[PDB]
């Protein structure tokens, strides 16, 4: 992982998947995986810094894109193996903070939960208000509309 | 409830906790740690040679809580397996004295995988 | 389009046919013309008795590709080039301290007590193929270049390859004990990790 | 009662089989390669648990402390090393399953310690 | 004909404030859900303590899988009844469910109060994941 947040060696899409209660570690490098990027949670706390943003609303000037920020070890790409052995926090704003606490182990942390959505359920207002059948068909009637 | 004991299907191995098989030679010392053999003891029933010649023994171990809810007792399920059986098999069961409910079965008179075959085949289908 | 992962062992559960647990390995080495070639290694499952008098416990079998009989998972061992049942014991099952697993494993290995060569079991291997063999001659060479270049090309293609293949076919093998013991869950068709 | 392990050969390695002495009365493996005799060490040489109670604790590992995604307690020390710290899981095996059974795992580095609540 | 022309003059509608209780209902509501959740909480850490006792017929996790569906099947009947005393008479979803031409009290219920339970195949959501349903829940999490 140490790596990976660097990327020295292994590249980013690369995925590590230590299986704990049977010893198992296993590296896939295959075409065809299917991953999303997610933030890096060190303590209960964001990696993704306040100068990271800082350099990051400077575009065109600082020359600080995405791949920097890949590159600065804050955000890395998780698939759906390493989903299953990662801790992921909601939103920063509620999940590290402490309470009755839940289980103050995070790992990563979700970007923002609407990202989650596709590009046709993406352009419905509060979709999370409606019916899910509803957004189904509004999915559909959306790759419909004139314009 | 007896009625739904009596209609339900309930083979040998929906009520038995384990089983195992032994090689004891000599009943009078039984290699686990049992006195109810007192019936071998001073039974009259074919002592060995053509009989309880076979040293190899079947020992199932049953348990308290299925025998109690299907109502069983270990005289039924033994009258069941000689029926089944004829009387090339022979069962010495425990009485109520523990929670520890024993059934010996030994060959009357292939060799030794016969046993665990017919192990098998009374776990399947007994139909008690 | 979606995909079983390849290279990935998987243990499914075909309920309704004669296997209690069924696990496979649609083994595709990368940059290799040739296609996906699905091994099996199953175990029969006839909790009961084989239906005989004699046939107590499930045995393990094997389907290979272009190889159209289940071979049993002793007889693949025995034709890698390991001969003592202990080996392929230590190759399956990893403890000598859990005598459960070496117990269900126990009929299994007692199916084929009777082919001890490796020349026999080449030739066992050769019998009752997609292709089948004129003799004794051109069958063992058609088995060998069968488990050479057609079953678990993912781990080698080649004449040292024969002890990484039979390690993960013990690994298949364990996988599968694990599933019968359910030490491991069974593996979903529709987890997204198993896809590509 | 207890498990019976598989015996092995000691010239050609290969499983050693029961057999009875028509002379002694007593087991010997012998194996089927070669010609081999050992003397038996117990009379159990077939088992079937077929009520299935299993120490569960065996199958525990104790690297498994080591997981994020387990819930952890300070309600519930270690009998062994007194930290305060546990994670605690389910039986995560088939024959199980059917009772929620707690199982709880040391978190302390070197340790390791389970047990059961 | 006639009742629509009545209709021209009388006017039906619906909208965001047919859709929204007064305060007291919404701490009922409140009250209601966080009562259900810590009972199924307590349901949880009986069945941890092995204190739970299986009901006869079937197995220990059904007990609770039992218990845990039927408070949260209360919950849901019992917050979709306290909802539905709170709507005024002028409510247009009642209007509409009353005369029983589109809509039930399912659908107040579920606008108003609670959702309810979500399910797959008539049980809960299925641990997809090992042991959990979401990355976001920590491993065997049987809560609401
Ligand atoms: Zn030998
Ligand atoms: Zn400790």
């Amino acid at each position: 992982r140490k790596l990976r947040r660097q990327m020295d060696i292994i590249v980013s899409e690369v995925s590590m998947i230590r299986d704990i209660r049977e010893r198992e570690i296993r590296i896939y490098t295959d075409a065809g995986r299917i991953c999303r990027p997610l933030l890096i949670v060190e303590k209960q706390k964001l990696l993704l810094k306040k100068r990271h943003i800082d350099q990051l609303k400077e575009r065109e000037y600082n020359n600080y894109s995405w791949q920097d920020l890949v590159a600065s070890g804050v955000v890395e790409y998780i698939d759906t193996l390493e989903e299953e052995t990662v801790m992921l926090a909601m939103t920063p704003d509620d999940l590290q903070e402490k309470e009755v606490a839940y289980c103050s182990t995070y790992t990563h942390c979700e970007i923002h939960p609407s990202m989650i959505l596709g590009v046709c359920a993406s352009i419905i207002p509060f979709p999370d208000h409606n019916q899910s059948p509803r957004n189904t068909y509004q999915s559909a009637m959306g790759k419909q509309a004139m314009g | 409830k007896d009625i739904l004991c009596r209609l339900e299907h309930t083979t040998l191995r929906k009520v038995t906790a384990n089983t195992a098989i032994y090689y004891d030679p000599n009943p009078q010392s039984t290699v686990v740690a049992e006195d109810q053999e007192w019936v071998n003891v001073y039974y009259e029933m074919p002592d060995f040679d053509v009989a309880r010649i076979s040293p190899w023994l079947l020992r199932v171990e049953l348990d308290r809580k299925h025998m109690t809810d299907r109502k069983l007792t270990m005289e039924q399920i033994a009258e069941k397996i000689n029926a089944g059986f004829g009387d090339d098999l022979n069962c010495i069961f425990n009485d109520d004295n523990a929670e520890k409910l024993v059934l010996r079965i030994r060959i009357m008179n292939d060799d030794d995988v016969f046993l665990r075959c017919i192990e098998s085949n009374m776990l399947t289908d007994m139909t008690l | 389009q979606e995909k079983m992962a390849t290279n990935t062992v998987y243990v499914f559960a075909k309920k309704d046919s004669k296997y209690a647990y069924t696990g496979e390995c649609r083994s595709c080495l990368e940059n290799s013309s040739r296609p996906t070639s699905t091994i099996w290694v199953s175990m029969l499952a006839r909790g009961g008795q084989g239906a005989k008098k004699s046939a107590i416990g499930q045995r393990i079998v094997a389907t290979l590709p272009y190889i159209k009989q289940e071979v049993p998972i002793i007889i693949v061992f025995r034709a890698l080039g390991f001969v003592s049942d202990r080996d392929i014991l230590e190759h399956i099952i990893y403890d000598f301290e859990d005598p459960e697993m070496m117990e269900m494993v126990k009929p299994s290995l007692d199916e084929a007590f009777v082919i001890q060569e490796q020349n026999v079991a080449l030739n066992f291997i050769g019998s009752r193929g997609a292709k089948p063999g004129v003799t004794k001659e051109k069958r063992i060479k058609y088995a060998k270049e069968v488990l050479q270049k057609e079953m678990l090309p993912h781990v080698g293609v080649s004449d040292f390859c024969e002890t990484k293949k039979a390690y993960f076919l013990g690994y298949m093998v364990h996988r599968l004990l694990l599933a019968a013991l359910g030490r491991r869950e069974l593996d979903d068709r529709d987890h997204y990790g198993n896809k590509r | 009662p207890g498990f019976v392990g598989i015996r092995f050969c000691q010239e050609c390695n290969n499983m050693l089989y029961p057999k009875e002495d028509k002379e002694n009365r007593i087991l010997l493996y012998a194996c089927r390669n070669c010609d081999y005799q050992q003397e038996a060490d117990n009379s159990c040489i077939y088992v079937n648990k077929i009520t299935h109670e299993v120490d569960e604790l065996t199958q525990i590992i104790a690297d498994v402390s080591q997981d994020p995604t387990l819930p952890r307690t300070e309600d519930h020390p270690c009998q062994k090393c007194g930290h305060k710290e546990a994670v605690f899981f389910q039986s995560h095996s088939a024959r199980a399953e059917d009772a929620m059974r707690l199982y709880y795992v040391c978190t302390a580095p070197h340790c390791g310690h389970r047990w059961t609540e | 004909t006639v009742i629509n022309n009545w209709l021209l003059i009388e006017g039906h509608t619906i909208g965001i404030g047919d859709s929204i209780a007064d305060s007291k209902t919404y701490q009922d509501i409140q009250n209601t859900i966080k009562k259900a959740k810590q009972d199924v909480i307590e349901v949880i850490e009986k069945a941890h303590n092995n204190e739970l006792e299986p009901t006869p017929g079937n197995t220990l996790r059904q007990t609770f899988e039992n218990q845990v569906n039927r408070i949260l099947n209360d919950a849901r009947d019992k917050t979709g009844s306290s909802a539905q005393k709170s709507l005024s008479e002028y409510n247009n979803f009642k209007s509409m469910v009353v005369s029983g031409a589109k809509g039930s009290k399912i659908n107040i219920s579920q606008v108003i109060a609670v959702v309810g339970q979500q399910n797959v195949e008539g049980k809960r959501i299925p641990f997809g994941f090992k042991h959990r349903t979401l990355p976001h829940f920590i491993k065997d999490d049987y809560g609401p």
